[PDB]
């Protein structure tokens, strides 16, 4: 059958360019021409130890979308798991005899890869593992960069907001890292720069990447505008402010920009994107957010069903 | 019979017998590595007489064998150590420890939020050997550390 | 049609030899030949007024393996139900003019057969009602114990753990009393020994029955080890570690065990049987655990669909 | 008649050095020679809007030592709290005319400047208003190293954990900088670095001052270790493991220190320093806070009572 | 001077007949001579990290009748509580350094006995350390006996209840047998019997005993009928219910009690004591909790002031 079938979806970097190329190929059929019937008698269970509405919505509907039926919970006190010492271990243990998939969702780092241990062949897609892993929403977001600009590779990248912690653009940009001539623009304060252990790989693969202090430094420049979040509990209330200057989006920012440019959200935007960019042809974040079922859909389907989507 | 002698100090036989380890890490050894756990005879002795200078520990178990993914396991805590087979010198290869890729079973990751401590599962390390220092990545929350974060905590 | 059609499933003791034979039949008739589409156009509701995460998955998966839809809650202060005054009657009222069937989970233990008073025609299932009855769990214990050692009557039982409280092992000893040959072993701190009304049971019916301190000191007959579970909040801190003593399972105690042995445990585990035992041939808690979607599956078809199985 | 008789004491650096001498002076004499009547028939109002039972505690002990009658909340949430609505001017104008002097602790930064303007010739004195002042704080370690050291200039301190977010290091800091000749070393991990606002009125007034990674560096040369609490918090788990590396302090460290010094911190020293440091003579953080009772016993008497104790 | 003074108060076992005996006689003596400023200017910390409102508020007034200063704290989950990091050691270390004397209350077993390791010359009295000990408890039992039977020895003790995890019951039966001649009755549900250490403890001292199944087998010959709480919780409610019987005391039992006899209980009397008993002569439960202020007098008194009073 296809190269993932039956295969845990766990890790970005476990994935190969083969692998994301096939993900994305798939996606993109499945969008093109719908099959609600592809996984018409499988159960999926989606399990989200911890709470993630957007997320859980996405990935259930995805299910849905090709017919499989879903169980599952939000642990965030709703239910009755592990109340003194009853492992993850022993949870997966259990669901793995009922159903045909688990999509989980967990606070802890490592928990999707303990559950691949317990699981006995039943497969299990990361939807995310503390500051970790997040597969999918990687996955989507190169979807997205390819569907608006055509290709993975050359592209003009700026990332800008909370690099250091921001798992998001970390899995972003080593997925990027794995085509070839893209140039990246990182834009964030000195207390949340990216990270040295990832210029490190940029530098030996000979990628081009460059400091700014500011969008507008580079907006004539950048393909793909990735705004991140900034959360407050991050820095000192008095300290956000004094940075926040700019690593928030205006309209007015955008009188230079590519017309083939996009300015991409992992979402919750409230502090960072002001709403007047919304009319604007570059706000490409709720397209990018719908593109999230087929991400999602592509990769059910890709470990559920032995032959190519057709 | 064959075997000689009535000695409960220093001897000999069909037996693996690990030397040259630093003072203080041979008991960590027999603790990290359970070799007590055997049925088969062990003799140890700590503290004695080194290079003419210094202090070692040392370790001689009876009718029990290494492997290499196994003496390579020294390689983190005694580097300077050698193995010498002594079913009766049937050794090889210079046996001496080297970087193991993985470290397993032994090691605590630092990372408070990992998965791997309230579990039942074996901690799992990749090994990376750094200039001054040694990098380990947990298999499970996928984070990298020094080894004198990870033998410190 | 079938002698369970349009019934309500409420305790263990209103269901005859029969009874059980005949569900215990279906059960391992669907688990050999799968019928997704049995219940195609049917809605069944989901009612935890108390939580419980694993009965509900089960529950939940059994209705989508047969094609059920299935609408529900878990009232754990997740909902808005009976805020004041608002009777379970009038719940029911409601929500049995909405559904096909009711499978309910409530703390007071009459519920249940409430229910069915206000459910007109609509079959209600217990899923658990307060320290009372849960049928399907006792359904789904038999089943693997049948399977497992390929018949219900004449095997060697042992029983450990809170024999006083566990309602689990009330039910599941009533059960096999209703087969013959059955010889009873009951292990269990003073505290927390079989009720004598269970033993008054056994001994109008002749069966045999003895009393241990250690589960070694019968290890060697038992066919069934039924490990159960001791509730920490039961005893004093004290009180407990000073009897957990041996009421604790290990790998080692199997040493002189039956080839056809198995150890069944109601689930949460953690504080009774060791890892290391998981291992084993012998352990099949989990396999237990997964045989809860063919007894109840098995449940549901009968009370939903006028003809036998096939 | 006294200088800071009926004035408020809401931030450290309104304080002049003359007066941080006459705080030191007075808590040293009372000290010495108890007066457990000199507040008789005064009633202070403890007002923590913010929970700190150590600090209320210590507050409230040195009430009660001078004979003062104490009202007040840990409203914590835990009173009739203006829901939301009422303005702290209005609970101050309230308040204002029920007690002599009002001590408030307050989750808001310049909550205690706030209750000046609302007080009517009653004191307020500020136990700690947001991420801003902490006035008695910086008292009580600067009386402590004065008893220790034997004076307050020519001394050599190390601050050594969280210097970027730890506000009593930043006081402290700047209270010691109005002492002559004082020598400062940083020990701190970058992302937690002392402010460059701070190193600028060092420079400015040209005190010595240096940036150093681990405790051993400086060991040899400090006559005051401070340490600081590191809330894991402020950074993700991996990244404070990552650094705790001897940031933290025991015993070992200390084999090479002076006769004299001391090491101090402000306490929830759960993480940084090792109990087998309790013993040694250096460890001095219990006596430190076993000076604050005097540091504020002192200001409640120079406040509220017009002659000079001894 | 007196034995007493200074001296941790922690368990009763530590008490030697002398030191109950001169517990007794100070309370006595403060009773018919209140001293109102005997403790003037000292002050006690009240800790209760553990609620307990009854006694709390007892051992506060003792503390004021005495004339001495309070501070202190019911965390009980309204407290800067160390959020699960400070020890209780380390919170015991600073608040031994600000007051006089440490009352406390705590869940663990064991806090009042560490807490006397950590303090300094500073007396710690335990008001309750989880299951283990409440030295004041057995104290005002024993002084309102002496007091209404004017003696503790030859008398007739019956114990009604739950003797299973009633430890004040095992307090004051270990107590009581410190006096020659006593003879007890002890009436409870088989399920919360004395526990064979106490009858041991008892025939190695010849005392006399016995057990009895309800109140009216012993009312004749009783002296003191000590009535405790039975929390339903420990049991299930189909079994509280179902012993409840007689284990209630009510009016129309005491019709053939002697003149003397006194009716006890700890309090939270809801469910055992009939309110139609408040009106009898016997009822004493009240005038109990009264004496809760002179025991608690004398061993503050004791403790802190080196000569007897009166
Ligand atoms: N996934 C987010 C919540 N969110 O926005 N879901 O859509 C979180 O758990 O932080
Ligand atoms: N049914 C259990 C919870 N659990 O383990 N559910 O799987 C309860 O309600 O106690
Ligand atoms: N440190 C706590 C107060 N407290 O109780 N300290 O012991 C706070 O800042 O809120
Ligand atoms: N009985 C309560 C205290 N209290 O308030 N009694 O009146 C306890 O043990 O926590
Ligand atoms: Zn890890």
């Amino acid at each position: 059958a296809n190269p993932l079938y039956q295969k845990h979806i766990i890790s970005i970097n476990d994935l190969s360019r083969d692998d994301l190329n096939l993900v994305l190929a798939t996606a993109a059929k499945l969008k093109a021409n719908p099959q609600p019937e592809l996984l018409k008698h499988k159960v999926i269970a989606s399990c989200f130890f911890e709470a993630s509405t957007r997320t859980r919505l996405s990935f259930e509907t995805s299910m849905h979308r090709l017919g499989a039926s879903v169980v599952g919970f939000s642990d965030s006190a709703n239910t009755s798991l592990g109340k003194k010492g009853e492992t993850l271990a022993d949870t997966i243990s259990v669901i793995s005899t009922y159903v045909d998939a688990i999509v989980m969702r967990h606070p802890q780092e490592g928990a999707a890869r303990l559950a691949t241990e317990f699981s006995g062949n039943v497969p299990v897609l990361n939807a995310g593992d503390g500051s970790n892993q997040h597969p999918t929403q990687t996955l989507l977001d190169l979807f997205t960069i390819q569907e608006t600009q055509g290709r993975l590779d050359n592209l003009h990248v700026a990332m800008v907001g909370d690099l250091k912690y921001g798992r998001t653009v970390h899995s972003l940009t080593q997925a990027l890292a794995k085509f070839d001539g893209n140039r990246f623009y990182f834009i964030a304060p000195d207390a949340l720069a990216m990270p040295q252990y990832i210029l490190d790989m940029l530098d030996e693969k000979g990628i081009a990447w460059s400091l700014h202090s500011s969008i507008e430094e580079v907006m004539a420049e950048v393909d793909i505008l990735y705004m991140t979040r900034v959360q407050k509990e991050r820095l000192d209330p008095s300290e956000y402010a004094n940075v926040k200057a700019q690593f928030v989006l205006r309209a007015s920012d955008l009188h230079n920009a590519k017309a083939n440019m996009k300015v991409l959200h992992p979402l919750p935007r409230v502090d960072e994107i002001a709403t007047d960019v919304d009319k604007t042809p570059h706000a490409w974040y709720f397209q990018q957010a719908g593109n999230g079922i087929f991400a999602r859909q592509a990769l059910l389907a890709l470990v559920l069903n032995r032959d190519l989507v057709l | 019979m064959t075997h000689d002698n009535k000695l409960q100090v220093e001897a000999i036989k069909r037996g693996t017998v690990i030397d040259h380890i630093p003072a203080q890490i041979g008991f960590k050894l027999l603790s990290l590595f359970k070799l007590t756990e055997t049925d088969q005879r062990i003799t140890i002795g700590l503290n004695l007489p080194s290079g003419e200078m210094g202090r070692k520990d040392l370790i001689k178990i009876e009718n029990t064998f290494l492997s290499e993914d196994q003496v390579d396991q020294l390689a983190l805590y005694a580097p300077q150590a050698t193995v010498n087979r002594i079913d009766n010198y049937e050794v090889v290869g210079k046996s001496r420890p080297s970087l193991p890729e993985r470290i397993d079973n032994v090691l605590v990751c630092p990372n408070s939020n990992c998965i791997s401590h309230a579990e039942p599962v074996s901690s799992s390390f990749a090994v990376r050997k750094r200039a001054n220092d040694i990098a380990l990545k947990c298999k499970y929350c996928e984070k990298e550390f020094s080894h004198n974060v990870v033998l410190a905590n």
